[PDB]
RNA sequence: AGGA
C-alpha cells in the first residue's frame, strides 16, 4: 500500500518526501511521475 | 486506433470482426473486399470501418512503461 | 584539449544518437520511429 | 437667439430622430418612477407606456431645434405631426 | 447546412464519430533567490501572506501537486508553490480559467541547476458540438 | 471589418441552447457573413434611453 | 485611435455564429451562458417589483 | 386475417426480411422510427476506475464499455433508476460488471466483451450478459495490453433508450422502401439519355407489376406495401425489435388518450 | 505563429 513517485522508465515504485534527492533508487534518470489516485474516478459511459 | 466497435453511420457491431478479417486476409490469402463480405459487412458503412482502419495501438505497445 | 562552448545539435545528424538507432532501440530510447 | 412662434420654418412633421429621443427620454423618465399622464392600460414596459403617450399626445415635453448660427425653434410634442 | 455549414449524424458522434483527445502541460520549477532562498512545492494555508488563488487547493497532495487521477475544472490549483519574503506569498499555477477536464500525467524532476522542476499534463475529451469547424 | 451602417443592426434577444449566436439567413448579406467559422460580437445598451435608440 | 476613438468595452459578448431557418429575420439566438452573463440594471418600480423579486 | 398484413420473405438470428401489407406510409415510418429510437436496452453507463496502465484513456475505453452490447431479453422486468427509490442504484434498477485483466504473458494480452463478469444478482432474469456472436467465443475487443499493463474496472449497466444515447440502439440499420415501379412518381429520376436504363431495378420489382407504358396515370394511388428488413445487434431477437416497436409506439399513442381522459 |  502507498507508491508516492514511480520511476519514468525502469517503472519501479519510489515513496520519497520533500529534501529526498529527486533520483530513482537503482538507475540515475531524475524523471518519476506521480502514481494516479486512491480516490476513485468515474466516467458516464457516452 | 483500435477498431471501433459498432459502425458510426449504422450502428452494426465491428469490434469483434477485427482479428477475423486480418486472418482471412493472412491465413486465408483472400483480398479485402471479400474477406470483409465473409464477415458479412454488406453496407459501405459498414465496409469502410474495418476496411479503413489504422490499428495504431499496436505501436503504442511497443513502448515499456 | 581546451573547452570552447556547446553546439546544439540537430535531430538525426550524424552526432546525434538516433541517427544510428533500430526501430526497435528508438522505442526502447520513447522516441516515434 | 430663439425664434418667436409665428416665424417658425422648420418642419411641422416630427424627425426619426426626435420620435426616437423622446420615446427614449420618456421611458427613461417612466422608469425611474415618473408620473404618468395616460391611462396604462394594464401596461407595464416604460417604452411601451412612452408610445402610448406619445400617442394619446400627452407627453409635457418639447424639442429645441438649433439652427447652425445658433438660433432656435422650439416646438411641442402635442404640436409635431407623427406621420413616421 | 445553408451558406458554408452542415447536418451532422448526432447517433454517428455517439458511436464515436470525430471524437478527439485534447492535452496541456502547465509547467513550473522552483527558483533559487542568491542567497540560498529558495521556494517551495506544497499545499499553503493563511500563515501571514493571505495572497492566495481564489479556488480550490484541496485537490493537492502535500507536495503541492495533484495526483494523477483527479477531475480539475475552474482555477483549480493544479501547483502549489510560495515565496516568502524579508510569510504563505501564493506562486500556485491554475488551470486555465477557461478549461477543465482530468489530471493525467505528473513529472517531478530536477533543474539542469539542481531546482525542483514540475510537469503538469492535463487532458479532456473533445465532443462534435453545433460551432465545431471541418 | 464594419464598412456598413448595416454591419450594425439591432436585434432581438432569443435564448437558446448550444455555443453558437444564431442568425436568419436572409440577414446574412448586410453583415457579409458566412458559416464557415465566421464570429460576431454583441452589444447590450444598459439605459432604457439607448435601447429605444437601438430599437427605433 | 486606441483609446478614445476606439476602446475595449464591458457588456460584450463574441462567439462563433450559424444560421437558423426558425429564427425571425430580427431576432439573433443568444446561447444560455452568454445571457446569464450579460446583465440589464432593471429599476425597481412597481409595474416590476414582482417580476424583479422573483428573479433575485 | 385483420386489418394490415405482413409477409416474413427471410427470417434469421439477426435479420428480418418482410413484406407490410394494407398501411398507411405514415405508419411503417412511424413503426421505422421507434425501432430505431425508442425501445429501451441496457447499457453500461457509469465505469469506475481502479487501475488502468493501457495505451488508452480511462474515458475512451469507458466510453468503448457502453458500446459493448448487453443482454436485454428481460429489460422489462429492470427499473430505470429515475423511477427507482434507491440512493443511486440497486439490483432493481441495474446490472454491475467488472473487469480485471493483467499482460502475464511476453505476447500481447488482449481484453474481450466475455472478460467483464456480473457481480449484482440478476434475480434470475437474462439481462447483462456480454452479447457474445463472435466464431470464436470473445465478442468485442476492449483493449490490448502488454507486460505490468493492469485494467480494474466496475461497471453499472442501466435501462435507456437511443434518443437518450445511441449505445441504447437495439437494432442496426433499417432497410425500407415502397413503389419499386415509380408508379406514384413520389421521385422524378435524374437522367443523361434514358432513366430506365441508367437507374437501376429494384430486387423488389419482382413482388409488384411493371407499370405498361399504355396506361394512363394512376392518381388516386396511395402508397401501401412496404418492403422492410430489421437487423438486430445482439440485445434483443431480431422478432422483438419488431414487436418491442410494435408495442412502445403503442403504448406511446395510448399515453396520449390517457393524457386527455386526466384533463 | 493562426482565424473570417
Ligand atoms: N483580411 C481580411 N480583412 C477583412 N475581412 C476579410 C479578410 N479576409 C476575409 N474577410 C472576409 O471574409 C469573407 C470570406 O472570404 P473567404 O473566407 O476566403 C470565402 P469567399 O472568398 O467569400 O468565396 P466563397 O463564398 O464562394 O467560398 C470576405 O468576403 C470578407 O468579408
Ligand atoms: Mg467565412
Ligand atoms: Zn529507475
Ligand atoms: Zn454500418
Ligand atoms: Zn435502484
Amino acid at each position: 500500500a502507498t507508491l508516492k513517485y514511480i520511476c519514468a522508465e525502469c517503472s519501479s515504485k519510489l515513496s520519497l518526501s520533500r529534501t529526498d534527492a529527486v533520483r530513482c533508487k537503482d538507475c540515475g534518470h531524475r524523471i518519476l511521475l506521480k502514481a494516479r489516485t486512491k480516490r476513485l474516478v468515474q466516467f458516464e459511459a457516452r | 486506433m483500435i477498431v471501433p466497435v459498432r459502425c458510426f453511420s449504422c450502428g452494426k457491431v465491428v469490434g469483434d470482426k477485427w482479428e477475423s478479417y486480418l486472418n482471412l486476409l493472412q491465413e486465408d490469402e483472400l483480398d479485402e473486399g471479400t474477406a470483409l463480405s465473409r464477415l458479412g459487412l454488406k453496407r459501405y458503412c459498414c465496409r469502410r470501418m474495418i476496411l479503413t482502419h489504422v490499428d495504431l495501438i499496436e505501436k503504442f505497445l511497443r513502448y515499456n512503461p | 584539449k581546451v573547452f570552447i562552448g556547446r553546439l546544439p545539435i540537430m535531430l538525426r545528424s550524424k552526432n546525434c544518437y538516433l541517427s544510428e538507432a533500430t526501430e526497435s532501440d528508438l522505442y526502447k530510447l520513447k522516441e516515434c520511429p | 437667439k430663439a425664434i418667436p412662434k409665428d416665424q417658425r420654418a422648420t418642419t411641422p412633421y416630427m424627425t426619426k430622430y426626435e420620435r426616437a429621443r423622446i420615446l427614449g427620454t420618456r421611458a427613461l423618465q417612466i422608469s425611474m418612477n415618473a408620473p404618468v399622464f395616460v391611462d396604462l392600460e394594464g401596461e407595464t414596459d416604460p417604452l411601451r407606456i412612452a408610445m402610448k403617450e406619445l400617442a394619446e399626445k400627452k407627453i409635457p415635453l418639447v424639442i429645441r431645434r438649433y439652427l447652425p448660427d445658433g438660433s432656435f425653434e422650439d416646438w411641442s410634442v402635442e404640436e409635431l405631426i407623427v406621420d413616421l | 447546412n445553408q451558406e458554408d455549414s452542415m447536418i451532422m449524424n448526432q447517433s454517428s458522434i455517439d458511436r464515436g464519430l470525430f471524437r478527439s483527445l485534447f492535452f496541456r502541460s502547465y509547467m513550473d520549477q522552483e527558483k533559487k533567490y542568491g542567497m540560498s532562498i529558495t521556494e517551495t512545492f506544497e499545499k499553503p494555508q493563511r500563515t501571514n501572506t493571505l495572497r492566495m488563488k481564489h479556488g480550490t487547493y484541496d485537490k493537492l497532495d502535500d507536495d503541492g501537486l495533484i495526483a494523477p487521477g483527479v477531475r480539475v475544472s475552474g482555477e483549480d490549483v493544479i501547483i502549489g508553490k510560495t515565496t516568502p519574503i524579508s510569510s504563505k506569498r501564493d506562486a500556485s499555477t491554475p488551470l486555465r480559467s477557461t478549461e477543465n477536464g482530468i489530471v493525467d500525467q505528473v513529472l517531478v524532476t530536477t533543474n539542469q541547476d539542481g531546482l525542483k522542476f514540475v510537469k503538469v499534463r492535463v487532458r479532456t475529451t473533445k465532443i462534435p458540438q453545433i460551432g465545431d469547424k471541418f | 471589418p464594419s464598412l456598413h451602417k448595416m454591419s450594425m443592426m439591432a436585434h432581438r434577444v432569443k435564448v437558446i441552447p448550444y455555443s453558437t449566436f444564431r442568425l436568419n439567413l436572409s440577414v446574412t448579406s448586410p453583415y457579409n457573413a458566412d458559416f464557415d467559422g465566421d464570429e460576431m460580437n454583441l452589444h447590450v445598451p444598459q439605459s432604457e434611453e439607448t435601447r429605444a435608440e437601438l430599437s427605433q | 485611435r486606441g483609446n478614445l476613438m476606439g476602446k475595449r468595452v464591458d457588456f460584450s459578448a463574441r462567439t462563433v455564429i450559424s444560421g437558423d431557418p426558425n429564427l425571425e429575420l430580427d431576432q439573433v439566438g443568444v446561447p444560455k451562458s452568454i445571457a446569464k452573463t450579460l446583465t440589464y440594471p432593471e429599476v425597481v418600480t412597481p409595474y416590476n417589483i414582482d417580476r424583479l423579486t422573483q428573479l433575485v | 386475417e385483420e386489418g394490415p398484413q405482413v409477409k416474413i420473405r427471410e427470417a434469421s438470428k439477426d435479420n428480418v426480411d418482410f413484406i407490410l401489407s394494407n398501411v398507411d406510409l405514415a405508419m411503417a415510418n412511424s413503426l421505422r422510427r421507434v425501432m430505431i429510437a425508442e425501445i429501451p436496452t441496457l447499457a453500461i453507463d457509469s465505469v469506475e476506475v481502479e487501475t488502468n496502465t493501457t495505451v488508452l484513456a480511462d474515458e475512451f475505453i469507458a466510453h468503448r464499455l457502453g458500446l459493448i452490447p448487453l443482454q436485454s431479453m428481460d429489460i422489462e422486468q429492470l427499473e430505470y433508476s429515475r423511477d427507482c427509490f434507491c440512493e443511486d442504484h440497486c439490483d432493481k434498477c441495474s446490472v454491475v460488471l467488472t473487469l480485471q485483466a493483467f499482460g502475464e504473458s511476453e505476447s500481447t494480452t488482449n481484453v474481450y466483451s466475455k472478460d467483464l463478469v456480473i457481480v449484482s444478482n440478476l434475480m434470475g432474469r437474462n439481462i447483462g450478459h456480454p452479447i457474445i456472436q463472435d466464431k470464436e467465443g470473445n465478442g468485442v475487443l476492449i483493449c490490448k495490453l502488454r507486460k505490468g499493463q493492469e485494467l480494474k474496472l466496475t461497471c453499472v449497466a442501466k435501462k435507456g433508450i437511443a434518443k437518450e444515447h445511441a449505445k441504447w440502439g437495439p437494432a442496426a440499420a433499417i432497410e425500407f422502401e415502397y413503389d419499386p415501379w415509380n408508379k406514384l412518381k413520389h421521385t422524378d429520376y435524374w437522367y443523361e439519355q434514358d432513366s430506365a436504363k441508367e437507374w437501376p431495378q429494384s430486387k423488389n420489382c419482382e413482388y409488384e407489376d411493371p407499370p405498361n407504358e399504355g396506361d394512363p396515370f394512376d392518381y388516386k394511388a396511395q402508397a401501401d406495401t412496404f418492403y422492410m428488413n430489421v437487423e438486430s445487434v445482439g440485445s434483443i431477437p431480431v422478432d422483438q425489435v419488431v414487436v418491442r416497436g410494435i408495442d412502445t409506439l403503442q403504448k406511446k399513442v395510448a399515453s396520449i388518450l390517457l393524457a386527455l381522459t386526466q384533463m
